RNA sequence: AGAACUGGCGAUGCGGGAUGAACCGAACGUAGAGUUAAGGUGCCGGAAUACACGCUCAUCAGACACCACAAAAGGUGUUAG
RNA sequence: GCAGUCAAGCGUUCAUAGCGACAUUGCUUUUUGAUUCUUCGAUGUCGGCUCUUCCUAUCAUACCGAAGCAGAAUUCGGUAA
RNA sequence: UUUGCUCCACACAAUAUAGAUGGAUACGAAUAAGGCGUCCUUGUGGCGUCGCUGAACCAUAGCAGGCUAGCAACGGUGCACUUGGCGGAAAGGCCUUGGGUGCUUGCUGGCGAAUUGCAAUGUCAUUUUGCGUGGGGAUAAAUCAUUUGUAUACGACUUAGA
């Protein structure tokens, strides 16, 4: 028989499974639209979260009740030194979707970007991009024709960047790789501009401004193995019950015969990849400044 | 029950050349030309003496050779529609708020704007197809002219600004508000 | 300038027009149309070829593009007499539908000494075709 | 299935009282004797008080059609049962002889009404010697004066699952 | 008769090629299918969207991952209607699977070679005149396939190329008729017509 | 729920009705060959994507007795009277 | 329990805006009966609490058609879970 | 970790086969319309022709295809090279220049074949792997253990350590 009285559901059924991320580096899932008459510009940035602070700004909201008076907020600060260019690849469209055709990479490589590519780093010979850095120094037979393949196809372009993990205080020294999107002008543009910051850092101020939208896409903290009263936010069931009270009292009918996937369960909460939009930047600061 | 042979006749005027190939139509004549595409009907056309075209079915049923009638009448629509041309006229009904229309530029794309339509803020856009032309026309009050070749451009642009002004959560044999097409013709008329 | 439609005329059925006869005792003949009974069938008389007068569906002749002189409902006499008159016997021989069928007879009816000959044939043929293809 | 008519003529059994019984003769359309037979005695028990047990069947002989390569228009007369009733109808059919004419009309019966054997008697069936006396549309547009049309979409039968070129439909 | 038939799946009525093509895999051909986007089914766009939402709302109640999987690109719903048409769950149903290849537009491995038609599962050929017909492409992306505009865009390129190659085959096919037409009323040449060739 | 006559199931496999005590066909030693019943012959699946005349287009079509349902009343949909 | 058809009448006037007698055709299995097929070498039996999902014969919300819809309010109906 | 790893050529073994046995032989579009040829004023053009199935086309003779002689042409084809391109949808293929070399049944000759006994698939394909030669090529990581706490029931994760 129908339920006694109606109430909304526990939980989202979107975000869903409940999982662990498989990496510690939540993916951009999609970037932004392209228009090839803006200069050629990163679409996406790294930094690291620091922690969180107050300000007092002044509201302008013409016809709220706070209008012109000072209001105090809650910001977060990202550690974002300014991030190294190493590597281009490209991108054909197929009928089964984007494949990658060719990656190509610059000379010489940063220790702290080449222990990504290590587990054991004290002990190895630390052999890692040596005959890719041979097929440089030709003239530019190597490099040039596969950078000529990424003009001639790869309908998009993704910059290989990554962070300067030792200029932040955190004990890594294992820097984070990822591709960002470049969304200017046509291909040929985008690959040469790549080209050219091989090897060269690109600050946080040439990608964002101050009043800016932007979007953080994070793995959220984890909590481990969780209660549904807790992961899901179920009721607590009184006080005289036997076998426990941090549970939910019915988790199906008998038919079907069967625990339904959208009964709420225990299991791991948090370390779950999320994207949250629409943050206002409030502060581009510079480090070389008191 | 399978009649076996229907036609229709469309007669060409002096200056109006008529090319179709399999069924795709165009006609040429001393204001534009005009194209359409009827390979959905499955029909036969043939030329007789150039200024006559039959058009035949063959083996047909009712709907068939309703089709027949209707392709003979859309065809000589856009016979007419390239020699006389036409032009609806629309007049504005308004009680108490009166109508203002106007023509506005959104990206060069050629805009009719609506406004004070029943006195309310918002402000109606309708834009305007392409061979479809717009005067207001002076010495009649608060009429609105749409010309072209086109009479299915025509009637729907018409349709459209007809449409737009549609009045909601009211009696409307009370209030009769609107633009409304009142004469359906041709540029060229008695001519 | 002047009107242009596509005239795509084909293959009536009407009195006179001669058919092929697609399967059944005949299958192969020549008959002329004598009447039409309605949309799927219609009255066909061969008498030269030896196919009798009789009532046949559409769907077992093909329609050619042969088409003699006939008054509606023409008895054999007359058929046969209007047929060697008009003379379409020999106008069907002459077109490549009936060389076509002629040849598919003498491929069918070839020995095995004879596909020998005609790869022998073939061979010479071809050395001087092939030959002749370097020349432009 | 393919009819041949045949006339039936039979009588009454003779008696003392009465020899030489009056020599009923029907005109049976049916697909063998057996049959003819049979629908001879159903149609002589519907109009007369005999029956197979009380009469004999002096006769059946099976009648040809006199021209079977001329065109003949045909008016038939039918009685048939619906579903809720029982109706008359005169219909008109284009053939070459009278057996052909009766087949179609069985088809077309079946087809339009449902109507089976069992349910349709034929009242008559007749040629319609002058044109102008007939009357239905579907049969009157073909005798128009030197009639030709066309064969659209000629649907040419493959005797290969694949076939090496897209085919043409023209005729 | 081949070792690999190559079937252009365009003007096809989708049930009569599966049917077709289910028998000619049972007995042992391989085919591969091209041009699926192209491919017809009997009935108007609206009664086929409708057919598909209702394979659509059918699931498995308590995990939707182990339900009937709804595959949206058209090669996957010609292989659905085939696979049906299949006894898959043997080894025999899945060596005749296996001997299949169903694509959208034509692959490089495919463009180079002859493709042939089934004319008893052709829409001129079946179909009466006048009746409603939806196309595979534009059902699949009304449902969820993702990717009808790459598949023309490459379809156009490869349409440019292989009219270029087909300009190419036509020249020298007239030449070699004006050729062997040189060579014709020869001794040889009558000798073999005589033979029938 | 309860009677009559017969035939069945129980006590009975086999071919067919997807499936099923009872329906249809046919009743059973172990085998070979031939022909069939009932039912079928697009593909699953052995067997004509046979032939012929029509009818039907459904934004809930229809598809085979027992049998796994549909009615009164309506429709210039179309067909024939 | 819910839905139709016919229309004598109600509705100032006016059968059908909204209703509708005398009749008559249905649907449903959230009522209660009728029955006794399944379980008596046991299928835990009222209600509440908790929680999920489904149906639509829609109370609200979206967009609409009708009125005995001037506005406001309301009533009848459609797509809609 | 006692000469290991990879590639190339053939030498011998093993291993199987969802099933070679002349050739998967490439326009696109329409079908109440097209293909091909030709001409012009290049078009939704004029004229001619074809279809009615691939029953086509190409290939195809020689010890399962031997050994030799000549004639006629300067063609056809195989092989290893070689030049320039084009192809990214899964390109891994298509086209082309030059020379070498073999064959040629286009045509005419000479020699051979038997006994597998009157048939017996009468063995000619390609897939994987191993072991040897001889000729190039390159000289790593991961895990446990320790450590971290952005992680965690345990595994797992994320860090650090010549
Ligand atoms: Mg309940
Ligand atoms: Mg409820
Ligand atoms: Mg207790
Ligand atoms: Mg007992
Ligand atoms: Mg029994
Ligand atoms: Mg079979
Ligand atoms: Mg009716
Ligand atoms: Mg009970
Ligand atoms: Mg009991
Ligand atoms: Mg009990
Ligand atoms: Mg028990
Ligand atoms: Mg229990
Ligand atoms: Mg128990
Ligand atoms: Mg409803």
């Amino acid at each position: 028989s129908h339920r006694k009285y109606e109430a909304p559901r526990h939980g989202h059924l979107g975000f869903l499974p409940r999982k662990r991320a498989a990496s510690i580096r939540a993916r951009v899932k999609a970037f932004p639209k392209d228009d090839r008459s803006k200069p050629v510009a990163l679409t996406s940035f790294l930094g690291y979260k620091a922690g969180m602070t107050t300000i007092v700004r002044d509201l302008d909201r013409p016809g709220s009740k706070f209008h012109k008076r000072e209001v105090v907020e809650a910001v977060t600060v990202v550690d974002t030194p300014p991030v190294v260019v190493v590597g281009v690849v490209g991108y054909v469209e197929t009928p089964r979707g984007l494949r990658s055709l060719t990656t190509v990479w610059a000379e010489h490589l940063s220790d702290e970007v080449k222990r990504r590519f290590y587990k054991n780093w004290y002990k190895s010979k630390k052999k890692a991009f040596t005959k890719y850095s041979a097929k440089y120094a030709q003239d530019g037979a190597g490099i040039e024709r596969e950078l000529a393949r990424i003009k001639k196809y790869a309908s998009v372009v993704r910059v290989l960047v990554h962070t300067q993990i030792r200029k932040t205080p955190l004990a890594q020294k294992k820097a984070h790789l990822a591709e960002i999107q470049l969304n200017g002008g046509s291909i040929s543009e985008k690959v040469d501009w790549a080209r050219e910051h091989f090897e060269k850092t690109v600050a946080v101020d040439s990608v964002f401004e101050q009043n800016e939208m932007i979007d953080a896409i994070a793995v959220t903290k984890g909590h481990g193995f969780e209660g549904v009263t807790h992961r899901w936010g179920t009721k607590k069931l009184p006080r005289k019950t036997h076998r426990g009270l941090r549970k939910v009292a019915c988790i199906g009918a008998w038919h079907p015969a069967h625990v339904m996937w959208s009964v709420a369960r225990a299991g791991q909460r948090g370390y779950h990849s999320r994207t949250s939009i629409n943050h206002k930047i409030y502060r581009v600061g510079k480090g070389d400044d008191e | 029950m399978k009649y076996i042979q229907t036609e229709q006749q469309i007669e060409v005027p002096e200056g109006v050349t008529v090319s179709i190939k399999s069924r795709i139509v165009k006609v040429v004549g001393p204001r534009g030309t005009l194209t359409k595409n009827l390979k959905h009907i499955d029909v036969t056309f043939t030329k007789v003496n150039n200024q006559l075209i039959k058009v035949a079915v063959h083996n047909g049923g009712r709907k068939h050779v309703a089709a027949l009638r209707t392709v003979k009448s859309l065809v000589d629509n856009m016979i007419t529609g390239v020699t006389k041309g036409y032009k609806y006229k629309m007049r504005y009904v308004y009680a108490h708020f009166p109508i203002n229309v106007n023509i506005v530029e959104k990206d060069g794309a050629k805009f009719i704007e609506v406004r004070n339509f029943l006195g309310d803020k918002k402000i109606r856009n309708v834009p305007v197809r392409d061979g479809v032309t717009i005067e207001f026309s002076t010495n009649v009050k608060d009429e609105i002219v749409l010309s072209g070749n086109s009479v299915e451009d025509v009637s729907q642009n018409a349709a459209d600004l007809q449409q737009i002004c549609r009045v909601r959560n009211k009696d409307i044999r009370k209030f009769l508000d609107g633009i409304y097409v009142s004469h359906k013709g041709f540029i060229t008329e008695d001519l | 300038t002047d009107s242009i439609v596509k005239a795509s005329n084909w293959r009536l059925v009407e009195v006179g027009r001669v058919v092929l006869i697609k399967k059944g005792q005949s299958a192969g003949k020549l008959a002329a149309i004598v009447e039409i009974i309605d949309q799927k069938k219609v009255l066909i008389d061969g008498p030269k070829a030896g196919v009798p007068r009789q009532a046949i569906n559409l769907g077992q002749v093909v329609l050619t593009p042969l088409t003699f002189a006939l008054p509606r409902g023409a008895r054999t006499a007359t058929v046969s007499k209007k047929w060697a008159a008009a003379a379409v016997c020999e106008k069907w021989a002459a077109s490549s539908w009936a060389k076509k069928i002629a040849q598919r007879e003498r491929r069918a009816a070839l020995t095995d000494f004879e596909r020998f000959q005609v790869m022998v044939l073939r061979k010479q043929k071809r050395y001087t075709v092939k030959k002749a293809l370097a020349k432009a | 299935a393919h009819f041949k008519e045949y006339q039936v003529i039979g009588r009454r059994l003779p008696t003392e009282s009465v020899p030489e019984p009056k020599l009923f003769r029907m005109r049976i359309f049916a697909s063998n004797e057996v049959i003819a037979k049979s629908r001879y005695w159903y149609f002589l028990q519907k109009l007369h008080k005999v029956k197979k047990a009380s009469g004999e069947i002096v006769s059946i002989n099976q009648i040809n059609e006199a021209h079977p390569t001329k065109v003949k228009n045909f008016g038939v007369w039918v009685r048939y049962d619906s579903r809720s009733g029982t109706h008359n109808m005169y219909k008109e059919i284009r053939d070459v002889s009278r057996v052909a004419a009766v087949e179609t009309l069985y088809q077309d019966m079946a087809a339009r009404h449902r109507a089976r054997f069992r349910s349709i008697h034929i009242l008559k069936v007749a040629e319609i010697e002058k044109t102008a006396d007939v009357k239905r549309q579907y049969v009157k547009q073909f005798l128009t004066k030197d009639l030709k049309f066309p064969l659209p979409h000629r649907v040419q039968k493959s005797t290969k699952t694949f076939s090496y070129k897209r085919p043409s439909t023209f005729y | 008769v081949e070792p690999v038939v190559v079937i252009d799946g365009k003007g096809h009525l989708v049930g009569r090629l599966a049917s077709v093509v289910a028998k000619q895999l049972l007995n042992g051909q391989k085919i591969v299918v091209v041009r699926a986007e192209e491919l017809n089914i009997s009935g108007e766009f609206f009664r086929n969207k409708l057919k598909y939402h209702d394979f659509l709302r059918k699931a498995t109640a308590f995990n939707k991952t182990r339900g009937p999987f709804h595959f949206r690109a058209p090669s996957r719903i010609f292989y659905k209607a085939l696979r049906g048409m299949v006894s898959h769950k043997t080894a025999r149903g899945k060596a005749a699977l296996e001997r299949l290849k169903v694509f959208e537009g034509i692959p490089p491995p495919y463009d180079k070679k002859k493709r042939v038609v089934v004319p008893q599962a052709l829409r001129v050929l079946r179909l009466k005149p006048g009746r409603k017909y939806t196309t595979l492409g534009k059902l699949s992306t009304s449902v969820g396939w993702k990717y009808e505009d790459v598949v023309a865009k490459l379809e156009a390129k490869r349409k440019v190329s292989s009219a270029e190659y087909y300009a190419k085959k036509r020249a020298f096919t007239k030449k070699v008729a004006s050729a062997n037409a040189t060579a014709a009323e020869s001794d040889v040449a009558k000798q073999l017509a005589a033979l029938g060739y």
